[PDB]
């Protein structure tokens, strides 16, 4: 049974609430109760939060709280603290014993004023045409909150084939950088007039242009 | 020439919880499946209710409790769940009437009704028409429990918290499962006749 | 509390076949119906299977019904995956997880994880390909190393063997749909000091026993 | 429609039995079971107990546990409460209603009432013996002191057991009749007044008759009140 | 036990006005298990509720009924002639008890007693005993002290007294007070005299023995 569909981020500021989604099918979320929530923290286990849609197990805070409309559950956290920065899984039955997991979703709660990233952009070097290759190297950095959408143009065409997109990993200035990487044949670079990086970050694009 | 009691069941003061559910035998008396057929919800598997009223049984049994709105599907032939796994468990094959009906103005009180317990977990799955009213609390550790939960022990039971502002599906149904048993014996229970 | 320790996880090529374990401290563990979920690196939580406390049954999601094994040994408090056939797409932390309560459970949730086990899928060694990432010249200019196509992890970078700090950004790598990893690092220089300072980065990898230098110089 | 008729009132000696009957019809005599009250004169409602018709069993209020004993006949569909050892403070009516406060067949509580009643037994606990009453005048003066307005009556003293009737001129006085209810002295017999008022000027040329009934000793009695002139 | 009180003893209204009797609990009562009965005197009780809301067949919708725990209600919404009467509230949750009833008369505007001395007939004191009769006509509120005093001596404990029901046509009471006495004590005395007091008011009537 397909994945539960989850928003990729979403952010609160401390002491505010804020929900996140979690929207299934008829044959889970719609059909049964058997609506879990999951806590992860980085490089930590999950942590059981939720069940029964809005049941919490021992040792969970009540701003904690779930319901369930249709095919869609929510989990509700009131007076954000900072704690509770972590990603969060919807968990749902799906009949015949058995379970399925949400996409995730960052949630990031508001410690520092939000910072757009700044793009560079590299084409690919003389020296891997020359090996019958072609890499468009495009880094970010210095953003935050730490989620970004990395999409790439040849000329003004979206190209969906040959991405690579890191998880933005948190810088020492606790700013987030993050890398997308484009694969190409030298031919198809060479048959445009020019590429280009479009990172969307809160809402805003920042771009980078590179020409053959 | 006396009535089937059908009347004492759907209308008692107090359901039984469901983990601990009720079973009256009815028998020797005219049955008026009418009742069924009168914001109470029927299903009936197996039989038509005004088909009933020309048939004869050698006993009838009613078993009633209360569950959540929403566990009321899991009383139905070939279900799973919650309820239907470890509570009351309905056989594939079953020839019997279903009713449920909203109880909240009864069993629902602002500061929350919990008289009205279900089980958790079990052993194994309960059989059709199984009753489990264990309600010793698991031991899962070394240390021995004493009644009450703690670390490594687990109440097997849990009380609903029933509040009449609830959704729907949160707040209490009553229900009652007719069983109609035929067997190598003279039928009793006949109908208007 | 209970703990669980998963263990087996280990570099593996495709195709072969891997058995993880998972140790369950105490006595509690012949109460509870036990779990198998993985999380592929940068990616979500994957319910795979479980088995009953009893053995009674045992469940598997559609990815890897008919080749993933879960199975238990009361007797030694431990859980197994036998994973077989592995395929690339297996590469990813393996969790142990135990039922919220013990006995038939099941319609609640998972409540103690063990830390997890990495299992990684890659056919065999190769060194990365060194690219030179060239300037175009606020006074300032960026320029850097391409480290593609490489496995396993890790690379370190540095920039002319060390004396070159101020200004490198080594970004984490990416891990691409074959396998292999890629990374960049780039350094931010004056403008002014190109083609008088030679700038040479130095890539290490130490899995291959590789070093390779690249001079940078703008095009 | 539904109909429970009891039996007629009892006078019983201290230290008797009494067995009143209830007989019901207009429904299905086995699907309720029958409850008891009693009602003591101007005073509230007492229950006393509990019986199913489909199967005999009771539920007696404690206060009557050993003294009562209730019983159904499923062919006559009539019910009977016999209480034994009377005292005086026994004397009560008795009620029979329709239950539907617990279930003939499994004896377990039911959401409804005692919906249907009889109209009631009076049940008399005294070692008195029936008399007729005594009638005596309350008789106006013919000298007025309180406005235009008389009053004038009978005392109607010392009988047993209840009840009398009193009218004026054979009913045809009617209007400003009261007859009081009667009070049990402490002799054991019952006492009460009728009176009237009328206008004082009627004294001279009205006649004023009360006639006393007393039926239990086939005693009727006329007293004509006259003016006291003195 | 489950003891009822109910309050006010008495309920003072005027047709057309609305009604509201209560019941009180000595412990918790299921909602399931409460009953109001209504009796008019002379009659045998009628059921009104059960189940502490539901209406009884055939009964007025006027009438209605509500509570829980150990507070319940009976609403006579608009009070018709029929409706003065006295009403029983009656529990089954443990054993089965009843409330003291209350009773609803009919409010109207006080009337002062007409007030009435009679003296023994002489044809009752030849067989040895005095009935003295105190009547007090056509009064309103029923609240009333009536005290018999000879030659000046309050009496206690031989008088008894008797009180109609509120008339049909003025809404007033009638009360009678028989003071008892032995023929020798009657012709003991001179001053026989009765005393009527409600509120502010006592009204004496006397006669002297003997005297015209
Ligand atoms: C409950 O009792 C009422 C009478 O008070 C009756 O009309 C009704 O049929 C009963 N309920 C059922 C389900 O029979
Ligand atoms: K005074």
């Amino acid at each position: 049974q397909s994945v539960l569909t989850q928003p990729r981020s979403v952010s609160g500021s401390p002491g505010q609430s804020v929900t996140i989604s979690c929207t299934g099918t008829s044959s889970d979320v719609g059909a049964y109760n058997y609506v879990s929530w999951y806590q992860q923290h980085p490089g930590k286990a999950p942590k059981f939060m939720i069940y029964d849609v809005d049941q919490r197990p021992s040792g969970v805070p009540d701003r904690f709280s779930g319901s369930k409309s249709g095919n869609t559950a929510s989990l509700i956290i009131s007076g954000l603290q900072a704690e509770d920065e972590a990603d969060y899984y919807c968990s749902s039955y799906a009949g015949s014993y058995i379970w399925v997991f949400g996409g995730g979703t960052q949630l990031t709660v508001l410690g520092q004023p939000k910072a757009a990233p700044s793009v560079t952009l590299f084409p690919p070097s003389s020296e891997e045409l020359q090996a019958n290759k072609a890499t468009l190297v495009c880094l970010i950095s210095d953003f935050y909150p730490g989620a970004v959408t990395v999409a790439w143009k040849a000329d003004s065409s979206p190209v969906k084939a040959g991405v690579e997109t890191t998880t933005p990993s948190k810088q020492s200035n606790n700013k987030y950088a993050a890398s997308s990487y484009l694969s190409l044949t030298p031919e198809q670079w060479k048959s445009h007039r020019s590429y280009s990086c479009q990172v969307t970050h809160e809402g805003s694009t920042v771009e980078k242009t590179v020409a053959p | 020439t006396n009535l089937c009691p059908f009347h004492e069941v759907f209308n008692a003061t107090t359901f039984a919880s469901v983990y601990a559910w009720n079973r009256k035998r009815i028998s020797n008396c005219v049955a008026d499946y009418s009742v069924i057929y009168n914001f109470f919800a029927f299903k009936c598997y197996g039989v038509s209710p005004t088909k009933l009223n020309d048939l004869c049984f050698t006993n009838v049994y009613a078993d009633s409790f209360v569950i959540r709105g929403n566990e009321v599907s899991q009383i139905a032939p070939g279900q799973t769940g919650n309820i239907a796994d470890y509570n009351y468990k309905l056989p594939d094959d079953f020839t019997g009437c279903v009713i449920a009906w909203n109880s909240n103005k009864l069993d629902s009180k602002p500061s929350g009704n919990y008289n009205y317990l279900y089980r958790l977990f079990r052993k194994s799955k309960l059989k059709p028409f199984e009753r489990d009213i264990s309600t010793e609390i698991y031991q899962a550790g070394n240390k021995p429990c004493n009644g009450v939960a703690g670390p490594n022990c687990y109440s097997p039971l849990q009380s609903y918290g029933f509040r009449p502002t609830y959704g729907v599906g949160h707040q209490p149904y009553r229900v009652v499962v007719l069983s109609f048993e035929l067997l190598h014996a003279p039928a009793t229970v006949c109908g208007p006749k | 509390e209970v703990q669980l320790v998963e263990s087996g996880g280990s570099v593996v090529q495709p195709g072969r076949a891997l058995r993880l374990s998972c140790a369950a401290s105490g006595i509690t563990f012949s109460s509870f119906g036990m779990y198998w979920v993985r999380q592929a690196p940068g990616k979500g939580l994957e319910w795979l299977g479980y088995i009953a406390y009893d053995g009674s049954d045992t469940y598997y999601a559609d990815s890897v019904k008919g080749r993933f094994t879960i199975s238990r040994d009361n007797s030694k408090n431990t859980l197994y995956l036998q994973m077989n056939s592995l395929r690339i797409e297996d590469t990813a932390v393996y969790y142990c997880a135990k039922d919220y309560y013990p006995l038939l459970s099941y319609y609640y949730g998972l409540d103690v994880w063990g830390q997890g086990t990495t299992v990684t899928v890659f056919n065999q060694i190769k060194p990365p390909s060194v690219f030179p990432l060239a300037p175009s010249s606020g006074g300032t200019a960026a320029l850097g190393c391409l480290v593609k196509d490489y496995f396993p992890e890790p690379v370190t970078v540095s920039w002319n063997s060390g004396a070159l700090t101020s200004g490198v950004h080594t970004f984490p790598a990416v891990l691409q749909s074959s396998g292999l990893y890629s990374l960049s690092s780039v350094v931010t220089v004056p403008s002014s000091s190109l083609g008088t300072q030679t700038y040479i980065c130095n890539v290490n990898h130490k899995p291959s026993n590789t070093k390779v230098d690249k001079k940078v110089e703008p095009k | 429609q539904v109909q429970l008729v009891q039996s007629g009132a009892e006078v019983k000696k201290p230290g008797a039995s009494v067995k009143v009957s209830c007989k019901a019809s207009g429904y299905p005599f086995t699907s309720y079971g029958i409850s008891w009250v009693r009602q003591a004169p101007g005073q509230g409602l007492e229950w006393m107990g509990w019986i199913s018709t489909y199967n005999g069993n009771t539920n007696y209020a404690q206060k009557f546990q050993g003294r009562v004993t209730m019983t159904t006949d499923t062919s006559t569909t009539t019910g009977y409460m016999e209480l034994r050892r009377l005292r005086s403070d026994d004397t009560a009516v008795y009620y029979c209603a329709r239950d539907y406060t617990r279930g003939a067949w499994f004896g377990e509580s039911l959401i409804g009432g005692f919906d249907n009643w009889g109209q009631g037994t009076l049940v008399t606990v005294s070692s008195a013996s029936t008399k007729g009453p005594s009638v005596f005048p309350l008789a106006p003066s013919s000298k007025s002191t309180s406005g235009g307005t008389a009053a004038l009556g009978c005392l109607v003293k010392d009988y047993f057991p209840e009840p009398v009737t009193v009218s004026w001129n054979s009913g045809a006085l009617t209007s400003g009749v009261h007859t009081f209810p009667a009070v049990l002295q402490s002799s054991g017999l019952y006492s009460l007044s009728s009176v009237v008022t009328v206008p004082s000027s009627s004294l001279g040329t009205q006649t004023y008759i009360c006639n006393v009934n007393h039926k239990p000793s086939n005693t009727k009695v006329d007293k004509k009140v006259e003016p006291k002139s003195c | 036990e489950i003891v009822l009180t109910q309050s006010p003893g008495t309920l003072s209204l005027s047709p057309g006005e609305r009604a509201t009797l209560s019941c009180r609990a000595s412990q918790t009562v299921s909602s399931t298990s409460l009953a109001w009965y209504q009796q008019k005197p002379g009659q045998a009780p009628r059921l009104l509720i059960y189940g502490a809301s539901s209406r009884a067949t055939g009964i007025p919708d006027r009438f209605s009924g509500s509570g829980s725990g150990t507070d319940f209600t009976l609403t006579i919404s608009r009070l018709e002639p029929e409706d003065f009467a006295v009403y029983y509230c009656q529990q089954h949750d443990t054993s089965l008890t009843f409330g003291g009833g209350t009773k609803v008369e009919i409010k109207r505007t006080v009337a002062a007693p007409s007030v009435f001395i009679f003296p023994p007939s002489d044809e009752q004191l030849k067989s040895g005993t005095a009935s003295v009769v105190c009547l007090l006509n056509n009064f309103y509120p029923r609240e009333a002290k009536v005290q018999w005093k000879v030659d000046n001596a309050l009496q206690s404990g031989n008088s008894q007294e008797s009180v109609t029901e509120q008339d049909s046509k003025d809404s007033t009471y009638s009360l009678s007070s028989t003071l008892t006495l032995s023929k020798a004590d009657y012709e003991k005395h001179k001053v026989y005299a009765c005393e009527v007091t409600q509120g502010t008011t006592s009204v004496t009537k006397s006669f002297n023995r003997g005297e015209c």
